[PDB]
């Protein structure tokens, strides 16, 4: 069925679906290439939504909520265990 | 161009302004920025940090989770830690101190064998010093593993992408969602367990990782690995450890792996001669090159194992 060369894998317990790989040549040890050269040679989680610019991404609503809000406690509990030992300037 | 850059840091996150001179950026990745600034340190003398800029794109959670890796685990055997952290709103900074560095692709080929001895031991001490916390890294490669010659010095950096043992000392690193459930790494330095979305992902990984660094040493070749995507990088892995003996291994961890072309494997010291104390590398040495690039993760190596190994006998 498929076009060679191939390399297929798929779960034995099908718990994921086949995936594939096809290309014109198969990997070849190359030895005389020079070293060192290879011998073979946005989204935000934040809004949970995928974004086409990202400056203007974070001037929308949505983010501008979430960057002001609770959900940064996680990070706060942390840096609230360090101790800060640099000069601080007015 | 850099400098419009730090001024748009210190005007995200305002109290930068009260402690750092942002000299320069020294870092860029999808995730994070990485900017060389001098402070004053109570005690009296001005040092070098490093400040890592988050993307404000992050998750608060897997923020908190790079932060705490550095915190429990860091500061000791290799491993970066952490100075102090600041935050405003989604713009979160971490300080560190900064590691002058050298470039892998730079001093490859100039390397002593000691040094390659020496380097593998330190990167080893700090994989065990992860290991022991239940920290899976999963981006184990130069780039993360600073190299300072001169004075003798290492630090492995980046917990950007780790995930946790089921039994994690590292309370956070459970709510990062296996991969393999539902940021992807450099598909050259991944297991091939994780190159197969294999649902169980070890402290092995990371093993491995340290083979394929292990394997650009010896052979002079960096990136040794060059691909685009996992798949890719899992051809050429059959390439060198052998289609029959890949594909035995991956059922053990219940993948079937169809490939059209057998390709046989390497003898690892043939192959790392013919693409490079260079006249006597020991047998050791591609002996435990061997036992890091098993393609079974059972049986592979650990970090532990690894500083037992003769290879480093008496160091
Ligand atoms: N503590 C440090 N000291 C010196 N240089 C650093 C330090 N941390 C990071 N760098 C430089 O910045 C780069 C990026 O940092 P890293 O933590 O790997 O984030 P990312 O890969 O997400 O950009 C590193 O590869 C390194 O060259
Ligand atoms: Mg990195
Ligand atoms: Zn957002």
């Amino acid at each position: 069925r498929l076009k060679k060369p191939f390399v297929k894998v798929e779960d034995m317990s099908q718990l994921y679906r086949p995936f594939y790989l096809q290309l014109t040549n198969m990997p070849f040890i190359n030895y005389s290439i020079q070293k060192p050269c290879s011998p073979f040679d946005g989204y935000c989680e934040c809004c949970l939504q995928k974004y086409e610019d990202l400056e203007t991404h974070l001037l929308s609503e949505q983010h501008r909520n979430f960057a002001q809000s609770n959900q940064y406690q996680v990070v706060d509990d942390i840096v609230s265990k360090l101790v800060f030992d640099f000069v601080e300037y007015e | 161009g850099v400098k419009k850059d730090i001024e748009k840091l210190y005007e995200a996150v305002p109290q930068l302004s009260n402690v750092f001179k942002i000299e320069d950026k020294i870092g860029e990745g999808t995730f994070s920025s990485v900017y060389l600034a001098t402070a004053q340190l109570q005690v009296g003398p001005e040092e070098k940090i490093a400040l890592k800029h988050l993307i404000p794109t992050s998750h608060p959670i897997r923020i908190a989770a790079e932060l705490q890796c550095l915190t429990v685990a860091g500061g000791q055997d290799n491993v970066m830690g952490v100075k102090y952290c600041f935050r405003k709103n989604d713009h979160v900074v971490i300080a560190m101190p900064y590691l002058e560095h050298e470039s892998f692709l730079d001093i490859l080929n100039s390397l002593s064998f000691q040094e390659v001895r020496e380097y593998m031991l330190n990167l080893f001490k700090a994989l065990k010093r992860i290991h022991q916390f239940g920290i899976v890294h999963r981006d184990v490669k130069p780039s993360n593993f600073l190299y300072n010659r001169r004075l003798k010095k290492y630090a492995l950096v980046d917990f950007g992408l780790a995930q946790g043992t089921h039994d994690t000392k590292i309370e956070l690193l459970k709510f990062v969602q296996s991969e393999a459930q539902q940021r992807a790494g450099t598909p050259g330095f991944r297991a091939p367990e994780v190159l197969t979305k294999c649902p169980n992902q070890t402290t092995a990984i990371d093993m491995w990782s340290a083979g394929v660094i292990f394997l650009s040493l010896l052979s002079g070749r960096y990136p040794f690995y060059k691909a685009s995507d996992d798949l890719t990088a899992l051809a050429q892995i059959m390439t060198i450890r052998g289609s029959r003996e890949t594909i035995q291994a991956a059922k053990t961890f219940g993948k079937s792996i169809l490939c059209s072309k057998e390709v046989p494997a390497q003898d690892l010291r043939k192959l790392c001669e013919r693409l490079r104390g260079w006249n006597e590398v020991p047998d050791e040495a591609y002996d435990l090159l061997d036992k890091l690039l098993d393609l079974n993760p059972a049986s592979r190596i650990t970090a532990e194992e690894a500083l037992l190994h003769p290879f480093f006998k008496d160091m």
